[PDB]
C-alpha cells in the first residue's frame, strides 16, 4: 500500500485532459477557421454572373441569354435539374 | 518509346529572369529560349534562362535571332559552363496564362529539333506573394493517341499537379496538354545565403541603428486613446439586459497587442540607454 | 582629467592661463569664435563650464593605455548585455 | 493482481504526459500560422479597388453585383463587411480580376 | 537488484506460473536492456532449478535473449530425452518466431528420427506446403467487383491490385485464371504494367519453392521476347519474390543472373529480386555487386541499388555498409535515389533501440525533407515500442511541427510502429493527429489508424475514417479506403458493422465514374486487402509468441 | 558622398552560378566580375550585372583580364535587351581588397561617372553587413603626395525595391514577421551587442596591433579626432548621468504611466469579457 496510492493519485492529476480538452478543441476552432479562410481562392476565378433564362428544353440543354447579351444555348450541370427551371 | 511523369529541377535563377522579363515584361507579350541540360527521363532541370531583345512586334517563330543564339552560347563558352537548351519560355503578364495561338505552333516547331521543349508561362503583374505564379505544360499530341495518354509511373507528382487542374481553356486543353511538375530545387546554396544576407540585412543593417523612440509613441498612445473610447462604446452593447444581441460580434481584439507590442518596444526602448550606457 | 566636474571654477584658469576674472569671458568667447570648444560656462558661479571639446594629437601611452576605456567598453557592455539576455534567458521561445 | 494491476498505469499515462506537453507547442504554432492566414488575405488588392454597386442578396456571404463596367455579376462576399450595410446599390469595391467584395463606402456623388 | 528476487524465485510453495506470466508483466514494466537480459537469463536457469523444466521460457528466451548455444544444449536433450511431441514449442517457435540472421546463426550451433528432424524443423517447409495446399483448397471470389473495376484499368492500380487481390487471397495457387480469362485487359501493358505483366506470375506464386524456375520456364531471362526490358526484368523480381528467405543456389543464381554481364535491363527487376531474396542474411558478394549498382549513377537500377542493399543488410551494424551508404547519399544529383538509398538506411539499421541515436540525430540534423524523412524511417525502425521519450520528444517536434509534410508522413508512419504494443491509447492520440490542416498528413494520419491498428476491434477508428472520405482531397478518401480495409482485415461483420457497409459501399462509389481514379486508386487495393486471404491470414507486425515479425514490418514500411 | 543603394540578389544568384563556374573550371578560386547599374541619386538600383573570366597573378599581383570580347560586344547584348542598365561598377569576393582593384576600377571608369566596387559576399558569415561600395575618391594626404585614388569606404547597403516575392516570399517556406517586441528585439540585442563587441575587438585589434606592430596610419587623422568621438563618455567609475538620472526618470514618465493606466485598460481587456466568455461558457455548458 506504499506505492499503491501514487498512481491513482497522478490520475487526480487528469484535469489536464480537459483543460487541454479546451485547449484541443480550441486547436480544431482556430485550426479550421484558418482552413476556412484559406478556401477563398474560390474567390479567385468567378464573378460567375446572375444568368436569365427564359425557358428551357430538351436535350439536357437550356436558353440563357446574359444580361445585356443575346441568346447563347449551353448544357447544365449536375446539382439542379432540367425540372428545377 | 516510353513516357514517365517528368520533373524540372529548376535553377531559381530562372523564374528570376521570368520575374524581372515580366515585371519589366510590360503586358505585351514576348518570347524567348530556355536553356538546361536534359538530365534523364524522369527530371529535366533548367540552369538558365536568358534575355532577349526588345521584339516588340509580335510573339512568333521567326522572332528568334540566330546569330544571338551563336553569341550567347559563345559568351557561355568563355564564360565556364556550355549548356543546352531545353526549350523556350515566354511571357503571358496580363490574362490569366493560358496558352495563346502562336504557342499553339511554336511549341511543336521547337519541338520538332528538339526533345521536349517545354512552354513556361508567367504572370508576376497578377500579384505579390501568396500566388505560385508559374505555369508550364507539355504538348501531348495527336500521334500519341495509338497508346493511353497515362504515363503514370511515379504518381502523386501529377496527381499533385492533377490537384489545381484549374484554367478554363486549359482544362478545356486537357486535349494537346497535359502539364509537367515543377519543384524548387534544394537551393540552400543560394537559399543559405539569402536567408543569411536577408536577416543580416532587413533588420538595421550593421543593427545597431534603433538601439522614432517617443514622439511616435505621443502620436500613438493618442491613437490609443482616440480609438480606446469606441473600443469601449462595446460592452454598453453587452448590456442587451436579458440577451437582445446574435453572436458575440467581438472587438477586444486588435487594441491588446498593439498596446502589447507597442509599449514592449517603449519599455525595451527605456532599456536601450541602460544598455548601450553600459 | 577624464572625470566631472565639468562645470569647472575659473580658478585654474585664472592661475594657469595667465588671464584674469573679467578676460576669462573674452577667453572663451574668443573660443567660440575658434570653434574647438563650445562650453556653457557658469556666471552664477563664474565657474567656465566644460563641454566637448577637440582632444589631441597624440597620446601613445594612452593609444596603449586606452584598454581601461576600450576594453572596459567591450567587455562591461558585452557581459551588461549578457546579463540582459540572461535575466530574460527563458523566453529565448 | 498485485504484480501488473498497478504498474500498467505508467505505460498509458507517459504517453499522455508527451501529448500534454504537445499540444501546447501546436498551438504555439498554429498563431504563426494565423498570422500568415490573415496577412495573406491581404495581398492581392486595396490598393487597385474598382466600382461597382450592390444589388441584391442570395444567401450568406454570396451576392450580386452590377458594376461601373457595363454589365451584372454575382459574387461571393466576405465576412469583413457587417451583414445590413449592402440595404441600397452602395458604393462598393470590387476586384479587377476575380471580381469579389473587399469594402463598402455608403456615400458618393 | 537480484538479492530478493533470487530469495523470490526460489521461494517456496504456489504456482511457479506465477513467474511464467511474469516473464511477459516483466517486459511489460521492463525499461532497459540492463535487467531485462538478466531476469530474462535467471527466470530460465531457476527453471532449471526447479525440478519441472520449463519450455515456455526457453520459447521466449529464444527470441528476446539470443542464446544460439542453449537452445543447441537443450536440444541435445531434444535428441536424448527424445520426446519430439513436447519438443513443438521449441523446435516450430524457433522456426515461426526467429530473427533470420539468428536463424543462420542457430542452425551453425545446433547441428554440433530428430537426427534430421533437427534440420527439417529449421528448414521447416513442412508448415509452407501444407499453408500452400491451404491457399489452394480454400477460395471465396467476387469476379462481378472484378468486372465493374476491370472497367477502370490503366497503367495504374486495376493493372496491379487485380492481381494483389486474387494473390493475397491465393499466395500460391499455382493456377492462372486471369492469365486464362482474357489478353487484351492483359494487353494494356507499359513498362510498369509490363513490369507487372511480368512480375505478376510470381505475385500470384508466394511460396511454391522448388516449382519456382520450371513455373517461370516461359520466363527464363532469354526466353520473352519483346522489344522491351521491363517485360523480362520483372519475372526475374518475381523469381525474388518466390525465393524469399529460403533460397540455397537460386540466390546466387540471381546474383549471377545480375553478373553475367548484363547493365540495368535485367538489373531493372531482377535487383529487387536478389535483395528482396537474400533479405537479412547479411551477404557479401550481393553488396559487392551493389557498390556499382549504387555507382550506376543511374536510379531506375539505383533505388533498385539502395533498397535491396538495405534489405540484405538487415539491421546490419556493419561499419561500411551505414558509412557507405550515408557517403553516396549527399553527393547525388537526385532525391528519389534518395527515397531508395532513404529505405536502404532504415533498414540497415532495425530494433537496436539505443545505437541508432547517432545517425538518427546526424540526419534530422540536415535541412533535406527527404533525409530527415530517411531520419524517421531509419527511428521508425531502430525504435518500435520503445518509448522511452527519446523517440517520442524530438520525433514528435519534427513529427508535427515541421515545415514539409513528407518527412512529417514519414514520422506518423513511424507512430504506427512504435505504438503497436498497446493500441488502446493510439484512437485517444490519433483522433487527436486527425485535425491537421494539410493533404500529406491528413493522408499520413489515417496511415496511422492504418499501419497502427491493424488488427484491433475499434469503431472510432472507421468513425474518423468516415468523414476522412467525406474531404475534398481524393487521395485521402483513399487513405480512408486502404487503412479502412487495414481495419477490415481479419474481422468480420459480427466484429463491427461497417464492414458489410465499406464492403458494397466501395463499388458503390466506384459505380460514380466522375469521382477522380485517384479517389479510387487503391479502391481495388481496399478491395483486396479487405479480402487478403479471404480473412483467410492476417498482418504479423506483432506475433502471438511474444516477438516482433521484422519481414512483414518490411513489407509495410516498404510497401 | 554615397550612402546606400538598392540590391537585386537576383544577378547575386548570377554570382552565385559564377561560383559554380570557378568550382569547376580551373585554378581561380575567387569570384571576380562586372556591376552594371544607374546612378538615379545618392540612393541607387542596380537590375543586372556579369561575371568576368578572371585571373589573378600570385606574383606581382596587378595582373587583370578583363576581355572586350567579353566586354564590348557583351556590352552590345546587354545595351540591346535594355538601354537603361548599363554600366555602374564591378565586384570580386572576400571582404578586404586584392591589389589590382584600383586599375580594374580605373579600367571601366572610362565608361561612368563613377565606378564602383562593391566587394561582394559569396559565403556570408560576417559579423557586420553584407556587400558595400567604395566611391573614387582624391582625399590625397595634408602632405601632398600625386594624388591618392584607394577607393574609400563611402558606404551601401542591400535594399530592397520592389515586387519579385512571387519568387522571393513563396520561396521563404520557414520565415515569419514577429509582431515586434516578440523576441524579435533580442534578435537585434544578440546582433547588435555581440557583433558590435566582436567589432569592437576588430577595434581592439587595430587598437592593439597598431600599437604592436603598426605604423603610418597609426593615428592616421581619424583616429585621435574619432578618439573624441569615443570620448563622449567613457568614464571610470560610474560616468556619473546626474542630470540624465533625474532625466531618465523624466524618460520611464511616459513608459511606466502607459504600464499603469493602459496595461490596467488591458486588464480590463482581458479580464472582464474573458469572464463573460468564461462563465458563460461554464455554467451555460450545463
Ligand atoms: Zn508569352
Amino acid at each position: 500500500y506504499l506505492s499503491k496510492i501514487e498512481e491513482l493519485q497522478l490520475i487526480v492529476n487528469d484535469k489536464s485532459q480537459n483543460l487541454r480538452r479546451l485547449q484541443a478543441q480550441r486547436n480544431e476552432l482556430n485550426a479550421k477557421v484558418r482552413l476556412l479562410r484559406e478556401e477563398l481562392q474560390l474567390l479567385q476565378e468567378q464573378g460567375s454572373y446572375v444568368g436569365e433564362v427564359v425557358r428551357a428544353m430538351d436535350k439536357k440543354k437550356v436558353l440563357v441569354k446574359v444580361h445585356p447579351e443575346g441568346k447563347f444555348v449551353v448544357d447544365v450541370d449536375k446539382n439542379i435539374d432540367i425540372n428545377d427551371v | 518509346a516510353v513516357d514517365t511523369a517528368e520533373q524540372v529541377y529548376i535553377s531559381s535563377l530562372a523564374l528570376l529572369k521570368m520575374l524581372k522579363h515580366g515585371r519589366a515584361g510590360v503586358p505585351m507579350e514576348v518570347m524567348g529560349l530556355m536553356l538546361g541540360e536534359f538530365v534523364d527521363d524522369y527530371t529535366v532541370r533548367v540552369i538558365d534562362v536568358f534575355a532577349m531583345p526588345q521584339s516588340g512586334t509580335g510573339v512568333s517563330v521567326e522572332a528568334v535571332d540566330p546569330v544571338f543564339q551563336a553569341k550567347m552560347l559563345d559568351m557561355l563558352k568563355q564564360t565556364g559552363r556550355p549548356e543546352m537548351v531545353v526549350g523556350w519560355y515566354h511571357s503571358h503578364p496580363g490574362f490569366g496564362c493560358w496558352l495563346s495561338g502562336v504557342d499553339i505552333n511554336t511549341q511543336q516547331s521547337f519541338e520538332a529539333l528538339s526533345e521536349r521543349a517545354v512552354a513556361v508561362v508567367v504572370d508576376p503583374i497578377q500579384s505579390v506573394k501568396g500566388k505560385v505564379v508559374i505555369d508550364a505544360f507539355r504538348l501531348i499530341n495527336a500521334n500519341m493517341m495509338v497508346l493511353g495518354h497515362e504515363p503514370r509511373q511515379t504518381t502523386s507528382n501529377l496527381g499533385h499537379l492533377n490537384k489545381p487542374s484549374i484554367q478554363a481553356l486549359i482544362h478545356g486543353l486537357n486535349r494537346h496538354y497535359y502539364s509537367i511538375t515543377i519543384n524548387y530545387r534544394k537551393n540552400e546554396l543560394e537559399q543559405k545565403m539569402l536567408l543569411n544576407l536577408h536577416k543580416k540585412s532587413w533588420m538595421e543593417g550593421l543593427t545597431l541603428q534603433d538601439y522614432v523612440v517617443k514622439e511616435m509613441l505621443e502620436l500613438a498612445k493618442n491613437y490609443n486613446k482616440a480609438v480606446e473610447e469606441e473600443d469601449k462604446m462595446t460592452p454598453e452593447q453587452l448590456a442587451i439586459k436579458n440577451v437582445g444581441k446574435q453572436d458575440p460580434k467581438r472587438h477586444l481584439e486588435e487594441h491588446v497587442d498593439v498596446l502589447m507590442t507597442s509599449n514592449i518596444v517603449q519599455c525595451l526602448a527605456a532599456m536601450l540607454d541602460t544598455v548601450v550606457f553600459k | 582629467r577624464p572625470a566631472n566636474h565639468r562645470q569647472l571654477t575659473f580658478e585654474e584658469i585664472a592661475k594657469s592661463a595667465k588671464i584674469t576674472v573679467n578676460e576669462v569671458e573674452l577667453l572663451v568667447m574668443k573660443a567660440l569664435s575658434v570653434g574647438l570648444v563650445k562650453g556653457s560656462i557658469d556666471e552664477v558661479d563664474k565657474r567656465v563650464h566644460m563641454t566637448w571639446v577637440q582632444p589631441r594629437v597624440l597620446d601613445l601611452q594612452q593609444i596603449k593605455g586606452m584598454k581601461d576605456r576600450l576594453e572596459f567598453w567591450c567587455t562591461d557592455v558585452k557581459s551588461m548585455e549578457m546579463l540582459v539576455e540572461h535575466q530574460a534567458h527563458d523566453i529565448l521561445t | 493482481d498485485l504484480y501488473s494491476r498497478y504498474k500498467k498505469l505508467q505505460q498509458e499515462l507517459e504517453f499522455l504526459e508527451v501529448q500534454e506537453e504537445y499540444i501546447k507547442d501546436e498551438q504555439k504554432n498554429l498563431k504563426k500560422e494565423f498570422l500568415h492566414a490573415q496577412e495573406e488575405v491581404k495581398r492581392i488588392q486595396s490598393i487597385p479597388l474598382v466600382i461597382g454597386q450592390f444589388l441584391e442578396a442570395v444567401d450568406q456571404n454570396t451576392a450580386i453585383v452590377g458594376s461601373t463596367t457595363g454589365s451584372n455579376y454575382y459574387v461571393r462576399i466576405l465576412s469583413t463587411i457587417d451583414r445590413e450595410l449592402l440595404k441600397p446599390n452602395a458604393s462598393v469595391a470590387l476586384h479587377k480580376h476575380s471580381n469579389a467584395l473587399v469594402d463598402v463606402l455608403p456615400p458618393e456623388a | 537488484r537480484l538479492d530478493v528476487f533470487e530469495k523470490t524465485i526460489l521461494e517456496s510453495n504456489d504456482v511457479p506460473g506465477m513467474l511464467a506470466y511474469s516473464l511477459k508483466l516483466c517486459m511489460s514494466l521492463m525499461q532497459n536492456k540492463q535487467f531485462r537480459n538478466k531476469v530474462l537469463r535467471v527466470l530460465v536457469k531457476i527453471y532449471m532449478n526447479l525440478e519441472k523444466p520449463d519450455f515456455i521460457n526457453v520459447c521466449q528466451c529464444l527470441i528476446f535473449l539470443d542464446d544460439p548455444q542453449a537452445v543447441s544444449d537443450i536440444l541435445e536433450k531434444l535428441v536424448k530425452e527424445d520426446n519430439l511431441l513436447m519438443a513443438y514449442q521449441i523446435c516450430f517457435d524457433l522456426y515461426e518466431s526467429a530473427s533470420q540472421q539468428f536463424l543462420s546463426s542457430v542452425i551453425q550451433n545446433l547441428r554440433t528420427d530428430q537426427t534430421l528432424k533437427m534440420i527439417k524443423i529449421l528448414s521447416g517447409e513442412m508448415a509452407i506446403e501444407l499453408h500452400l495446399q491451404f491457399l489452394i483448397r480454400n477460395n471465396n471470389t467476387d469476379l462481378m467487383i472484378l468486372k465493374n473495376t476491370k472497367d477502370a484499368v490503366r497503367n495504374s492500380v486495376c493493372h496491379t491490385a487485380t492481381v494483389i487481390a486474387n494473390s493475397f487471397m491465393h499466395c500460391g495457387t499455382t493456377s492462372d485464371q486471369f492469365l486464362r480469362d482474357n489478353l487484351e485487359w492483359l494487353a494494356r501493358a507499359t513498362n510498369w504494367a509490363k513490369f507487372t505483366a511480368t512480375a505478376s506470375l510470381g505475385v500470384i506464386h508466394k511460396g511454391h519453392e522448388k516449382e519456382a524456375l520450371q513455373l517461370m520456364a516461359t520466363y527464363l531471362p532469354k526466353d520473352t521476347s519483346p522489344g522491351s526490358a521491363y517485360q523480362e526484368g520483372g519475372g526475374l523480381y518475381a523469381l525474388g519474390l518466390i525465393h524469399a528467405n529460403h533460397g540455397g543456389d537460386i540466390i546466387d543464381y540471381l546474383l549471377n543472373q545480375l553478373k553475367n554481364a548484363s547493365n540495368d535491363i535485367v538489373r531493372h527487376g531482377g535487383s529487387l529480386g536478389l535483395g528482396l531474396a537474400a533479405m537479412g542474411t547479411a551477404r557479401q558478394d550481393v553488396y559487392d555487386l551493389l557498390k556499382t549498382n549504387l555507382y550506376q549513377d543511374d536510379a531506375v537500377t539505383g533505388e533498385a541499388a539502395g533498397l535491396a542493399l538495405g534489405l540484405v543488410m538487415l539491421g546490419s551494424k556493419n561499419a561500411q555498409a551505414i558509412e557507405d551508404m550515408v557517403g553516396y547519399a549527399q553527393e547525388t544529383q537526385h532525391e528519389k535515389i534518395l527515397r531508395g538509398l532513404a529505405v536502404g538506411i532504415a533498414l540497415v539499421m532495425y530494433g537496436r533501440m539505443e545505437e541508432a541515436d547517432a545517425l538518427i540525430e546526424s540526419l534530422c540534423r540536415d535541412k533535406d525533407p527527404i533525409l530527415r524523412r530517411s531520419g524517421m524511417y531509419t527511428v521508425a525502425m531502430a525504435y518500435c515500442g520503445s518509448g522511452n521519450n527519446k523517440a517520442i520528444r524530438r520525433l514528435l517536434h519534427v513529427a508535427v511541427s515541421d515545415v514539409n509534410d513528407d518527412v512529417r508522413r514519414a514520422a506518423v508512419e513511424s507512430l504506427g510502429f512504435i505504438l503497436f504494443r498497446t493500441p488502446e491509447q493510439c484512437p485517444s492520440v490519433v483522433s487527436l493527429l486527425s485535425e491537421s490542416y494539410n493533404p500529406h498528413v491528413r493522408y499520413g494520419a489515417a496511415m496511422a489508424l492504418g499501419i497502427c491498428c491493424a488488427g484491433t476491434g475499434n469503431k472510432e477508428a472507421i468513425n474518423l475514417l468516415e468523414p476522412m472520405t467525406n474531404d475534398p482531397v481524393n487521395y485521402v478518401r483513399q487513405g480512408a479506403l486502404i487503412a479502412s480495409a487495414l481495419i477490415m482485415i481479419q474481422q468480420t461483420e459480427i466484429t463491427c458493422p461497417k464492414v458489410n457497409q465499406f464492403r458494397q459501399l466501395y463499388s458503390k462509389v466506384i459505380n460514380d465514374k466522375h469521382d477522380d481514379v485517384m479517389a479510387k486508386f487503391g479502391a481495388i487495393l481496399a478491395q483486396g486487402i479487405l479480402d487478403a486471404g479471404g480473412h483467410n491470414v492476417t498482418i504479423s507486425l506483432q506475433s502471438r509468441t511474444g516477438h516482433t515479425h521484422m519481414p512483414s514490418v518490411v513489407g509495410v514500411l516498404v510497401f | 558622398a554615397v550612402q546606400k543603394v538598392v540590391v537585386h540578389p537576383l544577378v547575386l544568384l548570377s554570382v552565385v552560378d559564377h561560383f559554380n563556374r570557378i568550382g569547376k573550371v580551373g585554378n581561380q578560386k575567387r569570384v571576380v566580375g562586372v556591376l552594371l547599374g544607374s546612378w538615379q541619386k545618392k540612393v541607387l538600383d542596380v537590375s543586372n550585372s556579369f561575371a568576368v573570366p578572371f585571373d589573378e597573378d600570385d606574383k606581382d599581383d596587378s595582373v587583370w583580364f578583363l576581355d572586350h570580347d567579353y566586354l564590348e560586344n557583351m556590352y552590345g547584348m546587354f545595351k540591346k535587351v535594355n538601354a537603361r542598365e548599363r554600366i555602374v561598377g564591378w565586384y570580386h569576393t572576400g571582404p578586404k581588397l586584392h591589389k589590382n582593384d584600383i586599375a580594374i576600377n580605373e579600367l571601366m571608369k572610362r565608361y561612368c561617372p563613377n565606378s564602383v566596387l562593391v566587394i561582394i559576399d559569396v559565403k556570408p558569415k560576417d559579423l557586420g553587413l553584407p556587400t558595400e561600395a567604395y566611391i573614387s575618391v582624391e582625399e590625397v594626404h595634408d602632405d601632398g603626395t600625386p594624388t591618392s585614388k584607394t577607393f574609400e569606404h563611402v558606404t551601401s547597403e542591400i535594399g530592397a525595391e520592389e515586387a519579385e516575392e512571387v519568387g522571393v516570399e513563396h520561396l521563404l517556406r520557414d520565415i515569419k514577421d514577429t509582431t515586434v517586441g516578440t523576441l524579435s528585439q533580442r534578435i537585434t540585442n544578440q546582433v547588435h551587442g555581440l557583433k558590435g563587441l566582436n567589432s569592437k575587438l576588430l577595434d581592439i585589434r587595430s587598437y592593439l596591433e597598431k600599437v604592436a606592430t603598426g605604423k603610418l596610419p597609426i593615428n592616421h587623422q581619424i583616429i585621435y579626432q574619432l578618439q573624441d568621438v569615443f570620448n563622449l563618455l567613457p568614464d571610470v567609475s560610474l560616468q556619473e548621468f546626474v542630470k540624465a538620472f533625474y532625466l531618465k526618470t523624466n524618460d520611464q514618465m511616459v513608459v511606466v504611466y502607459l504600464a499603469s493606466l493602459i496595461r490596467s485598460v488591458v486588464a480590463l481587456h482581458n479580464l472582464i469579457n474573458n469572464k463573460i466568455a468564461n462563465r458563460d461558457a461554464e455554467k451555460k455548458e450545463g
